[PDB]
């Protein structure tokens, strides 16, 4: 026996692919754990989940546990400094963050896998004695406060917070979850609360040791992590609080048989219905509000959206249950529409009881369950492995809900087939219990209600009696049929055997006028998936503003037209990426390789021969117009996109592309896909369980289908033009700026651009990235506090490079200074530090960049970016890493003395200043007057253009 | 970090925020 | 029309950039 351990569970369900090694356990204090072994991890990773959040709230001081979170990282008894925490990580390629729902507040990390323990040691002291500092708790409430600025003119944050404000108010549920400035400081403060004792007393009444989950992820042994764990939490306390239940749903009869009318902040149309129901998360073995929303949200032949779609009402359709918390529960259907649609509102929910109607004639349907039974038995045995963050995060959640045992597969493997529970659900959603909430902006003016904290406009109504009764009566209409058995369930599952001339990375295996096709077969996770991605090249794509907005219409119109026969093949895990690229245009198909040569056959022959219909044409425009416009209502850091068109060669403004938006007629698209399709150049990544020969086969396919049905011929070599980037002058500074029209707040984005990429103009620059990277986050952010969002890194386009900082602030764009006056304390730190501080970032940038990729589709993605910048680098990871060790202090001040210095012979700095609405400290220096940009063209004129990268 | 429940083209806008 | 992972529960800032 062992005093500090309650039990070890059984042997932990684990798929058979898994090779990672499991031990679930209960601690004395009563903290659920599970340990992952994994001994060839990279980074080693921590979670805890406390499973309390903002529903328990002292009604009094709103989002006091989303602050407790913010003020857990900020300092312990044990390890005061205030960012000691981020520092450990970020020197030991680790990162961390922690969120709040209503029920739960989840911490986790990763870091090498060399220092486990130092990280998880820090971490545990959250959770034992947090300082809670006066000075950083004064400081920390403006970040929250900028979370919450962020949110304000968000519409689903608005709708979010509207459901609550609208059901009991005495329910926990009307809570608000976020806080802010007012919540948090000024208000407590005129009511005499002293908040650093309400974090101490709410930490020391909730965090109890009954409430938590832990779980860590690592090389060590099974026996290593359970001493580990043991030593380091069997400290927490245990006050047995009991687990907060809420019984009885926030919405009760009065709460029943509303509408809502609400106007948004972009131009949206949507309609959102919703039904209370009991709690199911019980009832997982069986899921029937999963197999309800299976049914209610089918996209299939027959379905409810089919018939919305045909009607012209609604383009896009989801259905099914929607968490509340222990005790309640939501079944939602919601649905966009169309400007016909909004006018039919009443037609569009009468369907919707139409459709419920059939299923309660045909009753409950074994071979439905017995299908989604089977699609995650095969999910389940084949699970892409995850990165060890997100998964020990996501198991901490868990471990709440599911027996030690069942924790991998509780959410994956059905069992128990339940006509009775699935009648009960279905039971509920019925007209007698509807709550029904239209979005539009044609509620603008007519609306008189305000939602307290984001400020939403609405209107309350209840639903007329004779509505409800001709709901109540909705019979059985022919046009809904439940679906049919789904073909494209996979059933050949064999790994092909590794052939003689497999290659570790991509090979070039065709090089032709018509296509280049990189190709690799699967060596590492043995998974019967494959990816199949391509490029198309046409000039036309993106010739001009117009050609833009029909390359993009061509491709939504397409998809919608494949959509019903396509989703039963996403269903069972088949799926396909389908958008236009300022080059032409993308395709990618992913999931298991088995019937993946019939979906895209079927994709590039519709694409050959695709016929438009009007209706549907008309309708797609309307959506793609406010598209465009929403754009307005982005947020200020906008700043990216501007700088996005100041520094790329050819770029059309969202402007431009409205304008010309009015000449798309369907003779004009008609005539383009032809032309778009008759001269292409396609490269292809064919990467996963597949032969050379299956890949040849594939491509040529492709090729084929597209020479019979649409006369394709080969591009030539130079039309296959990459763009260039703006070459900035040594020495100069310019400035563009702009007003965003809807939020708050600034924006800016400030870049140094440096050189072309190589290896050692990257190295140089990831260095220096990593070496200022928590320094500018604590800096910027945790000492100065200029906003929630504040970021800095490299930035790499067009084959040119730099470092960029991005900032959503509510202080004018004074950004600069700040930013600027960091970058003095960097030089001076960077002399500062000891060889050995040097060289621990240099082995967490080596960490960073040598991490193996877990799955397929992140090994496709690396090599997919070697291929579209045409780099075409994929050694280079170990190439840039060798150099990496190479590099010295000297180098870096030499580097930032030479293109990044306030006073840097070759200092090349743009600024994006995006002005508000509206519109101790280091020492920032003198700056020079900048050159305002005054129009975009002109700027792109007046300078030279960088080369583009030779290929590798 | 707080945040709420994504549904459908709320997920995809909430999404491409996060995503640049 | 299924509600996805995100909809159904709140989701953390690391299955958000996770599709990205
Ligand atoms: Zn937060």
């Amino acid at each position: 026996n062992n005093p500090a351990i309650k039990r070890i569970g059984n042997h932990i369900t684990k798929s058979p692919e898994d090779k990672r090694e499991y031990r679930g356990l209960e601690l004395a204090n009563g903290i659920k754990v599970l340990l992952i072994s994994d001994p060839t991890t990279d980074k080693s990773s921590a979670a805890l989940d406390v499973h309390i959040g903002s529903l328990s709230d002292p009604p009094n001081i709103a989002g006091l546990s989303h602050f407790l979170q913010h003020m857990l990282f900020l300092g312990t008894k044990k390890y005061p400094k205030e960012n000691e925490y981020s520092q450990f990580l970020s020197e030991h390629a680790g990162s961390s963050n922690a969120f709040t729902s209503g029920e739960h507040t989840n911490y986790y990390f990763d870091v090498s896998h060399e220092h486990l323990e130092g990280a998880l040691d820090r971490f545990a002291q959250f959770f034992l004695s947090p300082l809670f500092d006066e000075s950083a708790k004064d400081r920390e409430v403006n970040a929250v406060d900028s979370e919450h600025e962020k949110n304000v003119m968000n519409d689903a944050w608005r709708l979010f917070q509207l459901e609550k404000a609208t059901g009991n108010p005495k329910h926990p549920f009307s809570k608000f979850g976020t806080g802010n400035k007012y919540t948090l400081e000024t208000r407590p403060n005129q009511e005499g609360i002293d908040v650093r004792q309400e974090l101490l007393k709410f930490h020391s009444a909730y965090y109890s040791s009954n409430l938590m989950a832990v779980v860590v992820l690592g090389r060590e042994s099974l026996d290593d992590l359970t001493n580990l764990v043991v030593k380091l939490f069997s400290e927490v306390e245990n006050k047995n609080v009991p687990l907060p239940e809420f019984p009885e749903h926030p919405f009760q009869e009065e709460h029943l048989k509303q509408l809502y009318k609400i106007v948004p902040i972009k131009d949206i149309r949507n309609l959102y219905v919703t039904f209370p129901i009991p709690d199911l998360q019980k009832y997982y073995k069986s899921n029937p509000g999963h197999y309800l929303g299976h049914l209610i949200g089918h996209e299939g032949p027959g379905s409810l959206l089919s018939e919305l779609k045909s009607k012209g009402w609604v383009n896009t359709l989801v259905g099914g249950q929607k968490e509340g918390a222990r005790g309640f529960m939501f079944f939602i259907i919601n649905v966009d529409l169309t400007e016909e649609g909004l006018l039919h509102v009443e037609d569009i929910i009468l369907h919707m009881f139409q459709y419920i109607q059939k299923l309660r004639a045909e009753g409950p349907q074994e071979w439905v369950f017995q299908e989604l039974k089977d699609l995650n038995a095969v999910a389940f045995r084949f699970k892409d492995k995850e990165r060890p963050r997100g998964y020990t995060s996501k198991i901490a959640g868990i471990l709440h809900y599911y027996p030690l045992e069942e924790v991998l597969t509780a959410e994956y493997l059905l069992e128990e087939f339940r006509p009775d529970l699935i009648e009960m659900v279905l039971d509920k959603l019925r007209p007698e219990n509807v709550r029904v909430a239209i979005v539009s902006k044609s509620f603008e003016g007519k609306t008189d209600r305000t939602e307290e904290w984001y400020g939403t406009q609405y209107k309350q109504e209840a639903i007329p009696d004779e509505v409800i009764k001709k709901w109540q009566n909705a019979d059985l209409n022919g046009k809904f049929k439940l679906p049919t058995k789904n073909e494209f369930i996979p059933t050949n599952f064999e790994i092909l055997p590794l052939e003689k001339e497999a290659t570790p990375y991509p090979a070039l295996i065709k090089d032709t006028a018509m296509s280049k096709l990189w190709f690799k077969q699967d060596d590492k996770f043995f998974l019967p998936k494959a990816n199949l991605n391509f490029e198309f090249f046409s000039p036309f794509a993106y010739v001009d503003p117009l050609h833009s907005n029909m390359a993009y219409l061509y491709l939504e119109l397409l998809k919608d037209s494949l959509n019903e026969y396509a989703y039963a093949a996403e269903l069972a895990g088949l799926s396909y990426d389908l958008q236009n690229t300022i080059y032409g245009m993308y395709l990618s198909v992913k999931g298991y390789n088995d019937k993946q040569p019939i979906l895209l056959k079927k994709i590039i022959e519709k694409m050959a021969t695709f016929e438009i219909d009007e209706k549907r044409f008309e309708i797609i425009k309307e959506a793609y117009m406010r598209s465009l416009n929403n754009f307005r209502a982005e947020q200020p850091h906008h700043a990216m996109y501007y700088l996005r068109l100041l520094m790329t060669e050819v770029a059309w403004t969202k402007d431009e592309l409205k304008e010309a938006l009015d000449d798309v007629t369907l003779p004009r698209l008609k005539a383009f896909i032809p032309q778009l399709l008759s001269r292409l150049h396609i490269e292809a990544l064919l990467h996963g369980n597949i032969t050379k020969q299956a890949a040849l086969g594939i491509m040529q396919m492709v090729e084929d289908t597209l020479i019979e049905h649409a006369h394709t011929k080969p591009l030539l070599p130079s039309q296959l033009v990459r763009y260039r980037e703006v070459q900035l002058p040594d020495r100069g500074w310019f400035v563009y700026q702009q007003r965003n029209e809807v939020h708050n707040n600034s924006g800016i984005e400030i870049y140094y651009q440096t050189d072309m990429q190589s290896t050692s103009e990257n190295m140089f620059l990831e260095l220096f990235a990593q070496i200022i990277s928590e320094p500018a986050f604590n800096t910027l952010r945790t000492k100065e506090q200029l906003g929630y969002i504040v970021f800095s890194g490299p930035r790499r386009a067009n084959g040119i490079q730099g470092l960029r900082f991005i900032i959503q602030s509510e202080k004018p764009p004074y950004l600069e200074s700040r930013v600027e006056a960091f970058l003095i304390t960097m030089e001076k730190s960077i002399e500062d530090m000891t060889e050995e501080a040097f060289q621990k970032h240099i082995q967490a940038l080596a960490i960073r960049r040598l991490d193996k990729p877990k799955k397929l589709s992140a090994e496709s993605a690396k090599y997919w970016g070697e291929i579209i910048s045409q780099q075409y680098n994929f050694d280079r990871d170990n190439t840039e890493v060798a150099y990496l060790k190479t590099l010295t202090k000297e180098d870096i001040i030499k580097f930032y003395k030479e293109m990044l210095a306030v006073d840097a012979p070759r200092r090349h700095k743009v600024s994006v200043h995006v002005l508000a609405r509206e519109m101790n400290l280091s020492q920032a220096p003198a700056l020079p007057q900048p050159e305002v940009i005054q129009n975009m063209t002109e700027f792109k004129r007046g300078l030279p253009l960088f080369p583009l990268v030779k290929p590798h | 970090f707080v945040n709420q429940h994504l549904c459908g083209s709320h997920l995809v806008e909430a999404l491409y925020l996060v995503c640049g | 029309g299924i509600v996805e992972q995100c909809c159904t529960s709140i989701c953390s800032l690391y299955q958000l950039e996770n599709y990205c």
